[PDB]
Formats: structure tokens, C-alpha cells, sequence
RNA sequence: UUAAUUUAUUAAUGCAAACACCUGCAUUAAAAA
RNA sequence: ACAUCACCUCUAGCAUCACCAGUAUUAGAGGC
RNA sequence: CCUCCGCAUAAGCCUGCGUCAGAUCACUGACAAUUAACAGCCCAAUAUCUACAAUCAACCAACAAGUCAUUA
RNA sequence: GCUAAACCUAGCCCCAAACCCACUCCACCUUACUACCAAUAAAGUAUAGGCGAUA
């Protein structure tokens, strides 16, 4: 979940569970050549690699073998009529290598 | 140019460290500056 | 400013200390007569190495007694393997001391060269400390000794303050 | 705040708020104790309620303790005679030409050159890099003799082996905790070297004692200790008898390295500890004279300067200052090559200079003991 | 903190002067609080002590502006609370002396509520008040249960 | 599997996909917490598909087939969040009487302004929290002048606004 | 700086107060206006 | 150039924040 | 035909000659991308150990006297 | 005839009246925006003052 406080964990405490996940995901077409088992996602900044693995495995029943992440920097080189910089937002790209060939 | 040096001398923490820096920040907040510190 | 002095170690240590050409600091024990834990009275000590010290003009001696090593300041003829008595007992007669041992000023033949002189009983040795220096025990009155510092200013100290005999090592540091 | 002095009233503090305020009194807080145990924030009890805090302070000699005068402390601490030079028995194992590797000198030379020059991508291999390799390669050369002596199939070279041994001398309690690499283990024990006459003649010997420094200096004061004799293995372990302790000084910096005297004292104490653990395991914790004294040897090395020790442990009544005494044979400052040039100087080609093969012959003799 | 003229002549320079009192580390005994207090005072403090006949009377007589001390008002608040509470902890197992001292200062007897707020700086009073009215919010469950019970009572009487 | 990220292949390139009304809050109030749970995940999948399609349309330089249903899914999920949140706060008011889920306080920072400080979760209590005790929840007397000047700045802005409204009303009455 | 007069101070003294530190009142200098 | 080794001059008989964790063959203040 | 330059990292800068499209000696809009093993980001306490330079470290060669470690 | 000219209304000013602001979620004193550990008049009068400039 995004934009929420997480309950603090202490030793021998209950598992943290999220019941209605708040972060949403898109699978986008790669801009370059990729291996056959690689699926590319655009992902929220807060969502981690473990979170993405569990997300796909649970919601979509996709067996995931590897996950990699990078943060893409959006351009700040473009201006209003007021010479004020306009930001294209940064985003997170995930690369998911599927399992079982 | 150095980011460590810049944030060490003109940063938020350095400003709030002393009453004079708090007054700098208060002056800038009264003026309406977008950037109160480095 | 952000000045934190390096002079921050609490416990006495035989090892050099990184201090702020580069030098490391050897901690000198100027309280020459200190009995160690669960010991008292006079005690012998052995010279292991007579070492150059960057922090000062005289050279120093790593000197081990019982269960503790310590850095003391060297006298002119002090060899590796030499044995030195750190004494406390003020004798009835004078003590015909050797070149490098430390005695209360009541236990010395008057008119001998001394060095590393205290100012109070238990003060620690503040004076006659640089290279090749020496001071002569001029005369003593009841519970009192009078010293001639190398600046020829005489000093009245108590009888039971410890001073080491002989002159400080590394002579011809001047020349 | 003076309000804390007035017998009637309770000071008003910023404890109601959860922050400091300069115009309200500072609250007094109870000593907070975390309810649960969390390993990353554990505070050990002060050194009184540890389950083993003995008032009688023990002295520990670990792998680090550099002795003051050196060997003398070792003989005194162990009550052992010191005879210069190895016995005739061991040196006679290599007296013949038949007990020799083919191209012996050249083979040893190649091991040296590998260790010091041909080892790594780096131009000049460093001490940590060439000391243990010289050791292990020498044991490999020696192990190349299994053809002539099949009994060498009954020995192994185990590492990360730690032994412990406790003994009393006068009123001082000593405990050795040997943690060093390359301990050689044999199924068969080493036969006694010292016969009856030498041990029975050692009685007249008096061990020389020094002053003023106590013969306990630079050993570790330790009050939280256990009087436990650990031979370094579980019971019913094959190859249970120590043969040779290979100890190496592999520090680059000169101060970080043991002086040769201190290293010899190191090996004396280590061999004694190994033998003492074996004695206590085989005979119980009884201070007595052994009818089957235990012989254990050690090889100490700096990387090029070798030293050999053979220790004969024959008494367990260490507390007394008289009676039979242990005895150790030492070969000291046995450098195996004078120097090694890694770059040609312009005159002197790359390689070792001053190679003397007698040092390795002694090495081979020690290795072949018990074979 | 003032200024003076160099030699008591107005045709001289004006130069800054500070006049400091003489501080004496004296030691007194508050009978009503029954405590030895070490206090830094002035000779004038000893004079008003003498004229007021005791530290007790001096403290409960001298007003806030004349005392000009926070410690003085802490002592005052303690004293007035001890009077108002009729507190037996002055001298345990000693009632006649307690009664003697308590009657000795009957004049300055005050209600306890008034004594509670005496000598408090404004921030201290706000802190006390905010403690006082700090209550855990009562759950709507019992409000609604009581309301339902009340409605059932009203319906029953119909 | 991964086909759920794209809608039925029969609709690919249709340029107009028919969709029904979005869930209202009132409709969702009649459903159980479990029906709300599963409906949440249904809408999660649907929104992921629609976001995927929107991005792919941007990539192909083509208009999205029917962008209204994305808004409808978003509105449906906001309604579901509102419904569940209402239930949670009703229960919290009943059991505890508190109005907010996160504990907080009315504090006064270094700049002298009243703020609602929201509390965080910590393991150690506050008096031995080194970092927390560096923060200053009080203002020194050098702030009150700046507080007064800010007050006057706000007063100026309000006066300008109210006067401008009155002038505009005069103009409106003049024209009409 | 040996212009003006002064010592706010800092270092000393002397005298008051108190039972040495702290304070008040004068004097002599350095650094000062 | 200053600093700094080195050199010269003057002051200083001494301890816990520099000098200094130093003690007149020394240290500081200057100058080059 | 030049090459006294280049290639990486650091520091700094922040998408600043990738693709598609347009305008402007002859930048704008849209889309896309940098995937950790390299490097950051560390360390459970309480005491208690840390005299012997580097220079191929072996002599020699010295002074300005040195850059390094644990145990219970 | 090029360059250009022209335009009213954004808003603002001075008053009056009235005592203002400040938690969607989340983040922010560490390198901020970082989940988590030791009236008028009296009157320019009386007065003060290198008794003067002035007050």
C-alpha cells in the first residue's frame, strides 16, 4: 500500500498484511530488445522488488523467477511561458523474468 | 562546487541550529521565497 | 568552530596515540613512584628499550615493572636491560643512589644532580625535564628541600616529594 | 529547580507534553527497561553475575600474547629443560640419502620462487600471501613421500583447531587457548624421544628466574574463565594425537610481527598446551609423572625464517618447583633462504639467494617422525 | 544598569555603570516546611527577615512584587498548601507542636484551591490546567447504550 | 496469468468499448466487507488493464479506445475506500471515542506557528530518543515579531480581496 | 604618542562591609576613548 | 613572501581547553 | 593531414546530437531509456589487549621517528 | 507603406467596519520535506538646557 503508515514490527510480532493494496501497475512494451521471458512494468516509486514479486504471484498467479528495478529520471528541461521548469515525473521500471521456462 | 559543503553551510539544519538562522528562515518565509534554504 | 582536542584518552596506555611531520604520542608516566595494584613500598623496574620520542627533546625509556609497562623519561646512561629502583622509604642516612633511580629528596646526598622534580607530594614531575638538563640539591631543612633549577632559580619543595637522580638523557641536543 | 526541595508541592514538568520546554521543570524519568529480548540491542550484565566469575584471577595465553623477554618465560611457565638443537633421533631420519625427494633442492627452490614471485597477478606478493603458501607447499612436498613411507596415509592436516589447557604454577592459574592454523593430526602417537636417564638427570637442573617483572607479564588477566581442558575434538575422532603444530607469522608490518624469541616462546607454550590437553584426556586431571610422556613438535615460520621445536611432556605436577621436568629441543633462526629478488637489479637475477637446504632437511625429518 | 558622569560633573563624559548587590550564602530554617534551606540573600533580606519575625512570616507576608523571586513563591505555595491541607506530615507523632505552628499562622490560612495556583508562572498554570482537563474521550458505545436505556424507560412509563 | 493486463482480444483496436455505470457509494454500502474485498481486487485488475492500455496508446501515437471507463474505475475504487473508511471510523468512534486513526497533538514549532503534529511509531520512549529531542516544539521570543508581521500580511491580503469584491459588485450594478 | 580630560573597564594595591570569595569607596599602570 | 626546518632577539621556575598533556639543551612571543 | 591526447572513475552537472515530427553560415512537441556482482548504504554489549616504521626489507643507510593488530 | 501606433481592466491605494490564519491521506529540525533505538484646551505655559541648538 502507498501513502499509509506501516505498523512497526517488533520481534515475534504478527505478519504485516495488506488487505486492499493501494499501488497499481502497468506492463509496458520494452523500448529495446529483451529476453523472451522478460516482462517490463511501470511501477510506483514506493513499491519494492519483493512487493512486486508477491503482487504478481498473488493477484495474477504469475510465477515470477527474477525481479529487477530501476528509477527513471523524468526531464526537467522544458519550461512554461514563465520560464519555469516543468517536471516530467520520475517513475520505476521493473523487469520480471518469468519462471518455469 | 560541493554538495556536502553547500548543505553544511546553508542548509535547513544549519539554519535552524541558531536563532540567527531561524530568523533568516523567518525573513524568507515572510518574503514568500520559494526556497528557504539549500 | 569544531575543535575537539585529541587529548581525550582516559586510560594510561603503552601504545602510541594518534595525535592532531606526523607524530604519535607516547604517554609518559611522570608520577615516577607509583606502586601498582595490590603492591606498595619501593619496587624495581627494568628498561626494555630506550626510544626516541618525537613529542619532546629528551628520549624516553620503555620500562616494565611487575605486571605493567610504562614510558618514563630517560637519564643519560640508561641502557636496555638496566634495573632501576623506584623508592619511597626516606632513609635515616643518605642513599648512595645509582644514575637513574628515583628517591624522595630526604633520601639523597645533598649536592647531587637531580631531575624530574615534583612540586607537591603526589603532584607528578613538572620540572627539570628537557634534554640534558640537571638541577643540584642545594640544601635541606626540616621537611623541606631547596633545588637549583637550570634557570638557577631556587625552589622550596617538601621532603617527601619524589625526584629522580642524574641528568636527563640526549645530551648535546643543544649542540 | 528549587521546587524539588519544597517538602509539600510536586514540580510541574514537561512530561505531560512529550517534548522539552525551557520554562518548565525537567521531569525525572524511571529507568526504562525493554520488556522483550532483542539481540541487536542486548546489554550484557556487569561482570559480577556472569554464571562463572571466579575471584581467583586466571591468566590466559592466547594466539596474540607477545612475551616480554621471550623464551625464558616459556621455560619458566612450563618448567621445561631447554636443549639447543634437535636430538640425534630426528636428524637421523634424514641422515641417509634414501630419505630425500627427487630433485630435492630444485623442488624446494621452485616452491620458494612460486611463493615469493610466481604466485599472484601482483608483482611482489605480500607476507600474508606468501607465508601460508610456503608452509602448505612444504607439507605437500613432504607428503610426496607416501611411496617410501605408506604410514603417512594415517595423518591429516586440520585447520581452525582450537585447544585449551589449564595448569597451576605456584599460586598463579594459567590457561592456554591455542587458536592457530595447520595442526597436523595422527592416528598413532609420537614415540618418546627422551629416555629415562635424561629426565632423571633433569632433577638437578634449577630453572632460572628473573626479576623484577613478574613472570606473568603480558598474559591476559581474566576473571570470567572456565577451568576446562579442551583437546579440540569430540571423543571418538580419528587422527586424535597431535603431531606438528605449524604456526606462521604472516603480518606485513614489522611491529605487527612476533620477534623470533617471542615466536619460539609462542610455539613452546602451544606445544605444551597441546600435550597437556592430550595428557589430561588420556590420564585424567591428576598431577603426576607420566610413564608414557607425550612428544609434540611445532614449526614456526615468518615466511622465510624457520624455527623447529620438539616438546617432551613428562610431568603433570606443574605446581611444584622441583622434581622431573619437561624438555624441549629447539632449532632457532633457521632461515631457509637469505633473500628473494622479485626484480632484476642492474647484476643479480630474479630468484632466491642464500638458499640453504639443511633447514628443509630438518623440516623433512620432523615431518617423517612417526613414519 | 545605569550611566554616570565621570566626576559627578555634567560637563564630563557619560560612562556606563552597574550596581550589584552584596550576595550572602546564608542558611535558614522554615519551621512550617521544617527544612534547612541554603539561600543566597542580601543584607536587606535579613532586615525584612528581622522585621517580619521569621522566614515563615516573611514569606507569607511579602507580596509577589516585593518578593520578586520564583523560589519565594514556591516557598509561599508550599506553605499555603500545608496550611490549607492541615497537613499532618509537618511533625508526625507530635500533634501539639503541629497545632501550635498551624495556629501561629492562622492569619494566612487560605482555601486549598487558591493555594494551588499561588506563585505559578502563566505557562506553568496552563500546563496544570491542560493536565486537569485532559480526559480520554468517552466511547460513543456507552453514550448510545445510556440513550437507549433512557428511551426504553420513557417508553415503559407510557 | 499475464493476459489479464489486456482486455478481451475481440476488443483490440475497436476504438469504442462499451462499459456500464460505475459503483456508487450507496450501492457499495449494501455489500459485505468480503464482497467489498473481492470487488476491490476485481477493480484492481481492471484498473491495471486500463492503465496498461493508456500507456500503450500513448506509445503507438493513437487515442485510447474509451478513456471514460478509467475514470469510472477510479471513481468506483474511491467510493469503495470511502465506504470502508466510514465503517472503520464508525467502529473507532464506538469502541474508543477517538475521531482519528493516527494519534497526534497541537504543537508549536520553532517558527511559532500552531501545527498538528502527527505521531510516529517508535521502539524507545521519547525521553531517550536522541533525534526526537533535537526538535524544538516551542518558539523563543524572537519569533513573535515575525508572527505579527505575518498576521499583518494576511490582513492586507484579506482587505485587498474584500475591497476588490465590493468594487466588482459596484461595476456589476452599474452595467446592469 | 608625553593633544584635551577620564579609567567605563582589566591588573594591582589602600580603606570600608563579612565572618578568603563577593560588594562599595579611592589610588597607581597597561591597554583604551 | 609568509610559514617552516635552521638561525638570532626578548620573556617565562610552571601543570590540566591552547602553550602542554611540555618544564630553561625547554616553551612562548617576535624577525628572516 | 593533426594528435600534449584518449578511455574509465571521482567530483560536479541533471536528460543537455536516442527515435519520430516541426520550426529555426546552412530549439520545440511526443516517445523511449540507465536492470548489480561495481559503488554506496555496516557493525550486540561489558571490560580487557595494541614497545620494535616504510623503502623488494635482507644487509647497509639514517632521521624529521612513522600509516595499520586482539582476548574473555 | 513598413516599422509601428492607439485601446480598458486586470488589479492596486487610502479609509470605514470587523479582532485573523493555520490536520484529505502521506512526508518534513538527519544533507528539511527522510517509516522505525541509549480629541479639544491649559500651552509651546510652568520647566530643563555648552540656560544654546533645542527639549
Amino acid at each position: 500500500a502507498r501513502n499509509v503508515v506501516y505498523p512497526l514490527y517488533r520481534l515475534g510480532g504478527p505478519q504485516l498484511r495488506v488487505f486492499r493494496t493501494n499501488f497499481f501497475i502497468q506492463l509496458v512494451r520494452p523500448g529495446v530488445a529483451q529476453p523472451e521471458d522478460t516482462v517490463q512494468f511501470r511501477i510506483p516509486m514506493e513499491m519494492t522488488r519483493v512487493d512486486l514479486r508477491n503482487y504478481l504471484e498473488g493477484i495474477y498467479n504469475v510465477p515470477v523467477a527474477a525481479v529487477r528495478t530501476r528509477v527513471q529520471h523524468g526531464s526537467n528541461k522544458r519550461r512554461d511561458h514563465r520560464n519555469v521548469r516543468i517536471k516530467k515525473p520520475d517513475y520505476k521500471v521493473a523487469y520480471v523474468q518469468l519462471a518455469h521456462g | 562546487p560541493s554538495n556536502i559543503k553547500r548543505k553544511n553551510k546553508h542548509g535547513w539544519v544549519r539554519r535552524l541550529s541558531t536563532p540567527a538562522g531561524v530568523q533568516v528562515i523567518l525573513r524568507r518565509m515572510l518574503k514568500g521565497r520559494k526556497s528557504l534554504s539549500h | 568552530a569544531n575543535f575537539v582536542s585529541w587529548k581525550s584518552r582516559t586510560k594510561y596506555t603503552i601504545t602510541p596515540v594518534k595525535m592532531r611531520h606526523k607524530q604519535r604520542y607516547r604517554m609518559i608516566d611522570f608520577l615516577r613512584f607509583r606502586p601498582e595494584e595490590t603492591k606498595s613500598g619501593p619496587f624495581e623496574e627494568k628498561v626494555i628499550q630506550v626510544r626516541y620520542d618525537p613529542c619532546r627533546s629528551a628520549d624516553i625509556a620503555l620500562v616494565a615493572g611487575g605486571s605493567r609497562k610504562r614510558w618514563i623519561i630517560a637519564t643519560e646512561n640508561m641502557q636496555a636491560g638496566d634495573t632501576i629502583l623506584n623508592s619511597n622509604h626516606i632513609g635515616r642516612m643518605a642513599v648512595a643512589a645509582r644514575e637513574g633511580d628515583a628517591h624522595p629528596l630526604g633520601a639523597l646526598p645533598v649536592g647531587t644532580l637531580i631531575n624530574n622534580v615534583e612540586s607537591e607530594p603526589g603532584r607528578g614531575a613538572q620540572y627539570i625535564r628537557a634534554a640534558g638538563t640537571c638541577g643540584v640539591l642545594l640544601r635541606k631543612v626540616n621537611g623541606t628541600a631547596i633545588i637549583q633549577l637550570p634557570s638557577k632559580r631556587q625552589m622550596q619543595v617538601l621532603e617527601t616529594c619524589v625526584a629522580t637522580v642524574g641528568r636527563v638523557s640526549n645530551v648535546d641536543h643543544n649542540k | 529547580d528549587r521546587v524539588y526541595e519544597i517538602p509539600g508541592l510536586e514540580p510541574i514538568t514537561f512530561a505531560g507534553k512529550m517534548h522539552f520546554v525551557p520554562w518548565l521543570a525537567r521531569p525525572i524519568f524511571p529507568p526504562w527497561d525493554r520488556g522483550y529480548k532483542d539481540p541487536r540491542f542486548y546489554r550484557s550484565p556487569p561482570l559480577h553475575e556472569h554464571p562463572l566469575y571466579k575471584d581467583q584471577a586466571c591468566y590466559i595465553f592466547h594466539h596474540r600474547c607477545r612475551l616480554l623477554e621471550g623464551v625464558k618465560q616459556a621455560l619458566w611457565l612450563t618448567k621445561t629443560k631447554l636443549i639447543e638443537g634437535l636430538p640425534e633421533k630426528v636428524l637421523s631420519l634424514v641422515d641417509d640419502p634414501r630419505n630425500h625427494i627427487e630433485n630435492q633442492d630444485e623442488c624446494v627452490l621452485n616452491v620458494i620462487s612460486h611463493a615469493r614471485l610466481w604466485q599472484t597477478t601482483e608483482e611482489i606478493p605480500k607476507r600474508e600471501t606468501y607465508c601460508p603458501v610456503i608452509v602448505d607447499n612444504l607439507i605437500q612436498l613432504c607428503k610426496s613421500q607416501i611411496l617410501k613411507h605408506p604410514s603417512l596415509a594415517r595423518r591429516i592436516c586440520v585447520q581452525n583447531s582450537t585447544f585449551s589447557a589449564t595448569w597451576n604454577r605456584e599460586s598463579l592459574l594459567l590457561q592456554v587457548r591455542g587458536s592457530g592454523g595447520a595442526r597436523l593430526s595422527t592416528k598413532d602417537p609420537l614415540p618418546t624421544i627422551a629416555s629415562r636417564e635424561e629426565i632423571e638427570a633433569t632433577k638437578n637442573h634449577v630453572l632460572e628466574t628473573f626479576y623484577p617483572i613478574s613472570p606473568i607479564i603480558d598474559l591476559h588477566e581474566c576473571n570470567i574463565y572456565d577451568v576446562k581442558n579442551d583437546t579440540g575434538f569430540q571423543e571418538g575422532y580419528p587422527y586424535p594425537y597431535p603431531h606438528t603444530l605449524y604456526l606462521l607469522d604472516k603480518a606485513n608490518l614489522r611491529p605487527h610481527r612476533l620477534q623470533p624469541d617471542q615466536l619460539r616462546a609462542k610455539m613452546i607454550l602451544f606445544a605444551f598446551g597441546s600435550a597437556l590437553a592430550q595428557a589430561r584426556l588420556l590420564y585424567g586431571n591428576d598431577a603426576k609423572v607420566l610413564e608414557q610422556p607425550v612428544v609434540v613438535q611445532s614449526v614456526g615460520t615468518d615466511g622465510r625464517v624457520f624455527h623447529f621445536l620438539v616438546f617432551q611432556l613428562n610431568t603433570t605436577d606443574l605446581d611444584c618447583n622441583e622434581g622431573v621436568k619437561n624438555l624441549a629441543w629447539v632449532d632457532s633462526d633457521q632461515l631457509l633462504y637469505q633473500h628473494f629478488w622479485c626484480l632484476p637489479v642492474i647484476v643479480e637475477p630474479v630468484g632466491p639467494v642464500g638458499f640453504k637446504p639443511e633447514t628443509f632437511r630438518k623440516f623433512l625429518a620432523l615431518y617423517l617422525h612417526g613414519a | 544598569l545605569g550611566q554616570i558622569y565621570a566626576n559627578n560633573d555634567k560637563l564630563s563624559k557619560r560612562l556606563k555603570k552597574v550596581w550589584k548587590p552584596q550576595l550572602f550564602e546564608r542558611e535558614f530554617y522554615s519551621e512550617i516546611l521544617d527544612k534547612k534551606f541554603t539561600v543566597t540573600v542580601t543584607m536587606r533580606t535579613l532586615d525584612l527577615i528581622d522585621e517580619a519575625y521569621g522566614l515563615d512570616f516573611y514569606i507569607l507576608k511579602t507580596p509577589k512584587e516585593d518578593l520578586c523571586s520564583k523560589f519565594g513563591m514556591d516557598l509561599k505555595r508550599g506553605m499555603l498548601l500545608r496550611l490549607a491541607r492541615q497537613d499532618p506530615q509537618l511533625h508526625p507523632e507530635d500533634p501539639e507542636r503541629r497545632a501550635a505552628i498551624y495556629d501561629k499562622y492562622k492569619e494566612f490560612a487560605i482555601p486549598e484551591e487558591e493555594a494551588e495556583w499561588v506563585g505559578l508562572t502563566l505557562e506553568e498554570a496552563i500546563e496544570k490546567q491542560r493536565l486537569l482537563e485532559e480526559k480520554d474521550p468517552v466511547p460513543l458505545f456507552k453514550i448510545y447504550v445510556a440513550e437507549l436505556i433512557q428511551q426504553l424507560q420513557q417508553q415503559a412509563l407510557s | 496469468g499475464l493476459e489479464e493486463f489486456f482486455d478481451d482480444p475481440k476488443n483490440w483496436g475497436q476504438e469504442k468499448v462499451k462499459s456500464g455505470a460505475a459503483w456508487t457509494c450507496q450501492q457499495l454500502r449494501n455489500k459485505s466487507n468480503e464482497d467489498l474485498h473481492k470487488l476491490w481486487y476485481v477493480l484492481l485488475k481492471e484498473r491495471n488493464m486500463l492503465l496498461t492500455l493508456e500507456q500503450e496508446a500513448k506509445r503507438q501515437r493513437l487515442p485510447m479506445p474509451s478513456p471514460e471507463r478509467l475514470d469510472k474505475v477510479v471513481d468506483s475504487m474511491d467510493a469503495l475506500d470511502k465506504v470502508v473508511q466510514e465503517r472503520e471510523d464508525a467502529l473507532r468512534l464506538l469502541q474508543t471515542g477517538q475521531e482519528r486513526a493516527r494519534p497526534g497533538a497541537w504543537r508549536r514549532d520553532i517558527f511559532g506557528r500552531i501545527i498538528w503534529h502527527k505521531f510516529k511509531q517508535w521502539v524507545i520512549p521519547w525521553h531517550l530518543n536522541k533525534r526526537y529531542n533535537r526538535k524544538r516544539f516551542f518558539a523563543l521570543p524572537y519569533v513573535d515579531h515575525f508572527l505579527r508581521l505575518e498576521r499583518e500580511k494576511r490582513a492586507r491580503i484579506k482587505a485587498r480581496k474584500e475591497n476588490l469584491e465590493r468594487k466588482k459588485a459596484k461595476i456589476l450594478l452599474k452595467k446592469f
